[PDB]
């Protein structure tokens, strides 16, 4: 997602 | 003790925390059981 926290990063 | 070439490193540029195998190249923010679920 947009605000990276990178668990996810699509 | 963690396994060797790991460390922490920030999230967001400013927010939280990620944990990097750097010589794998490999984003986390969990434990390889070398520090375990609590210790």
């Amino acid at each position: 997602e947009q605000p990276l926290t990178p668990v996810t990063d699509l | 003790k963690l396994p060797p070439g790991w460390e922490k490193r920030m999230s967001r540029s400013s927010g939280r925390v990620y944990y990097f195998n750097h010589i794998t190249n490999a984003s986390q923010w969990e434990r390889p059981s070398g520090n375990s679920s609590s210790g």
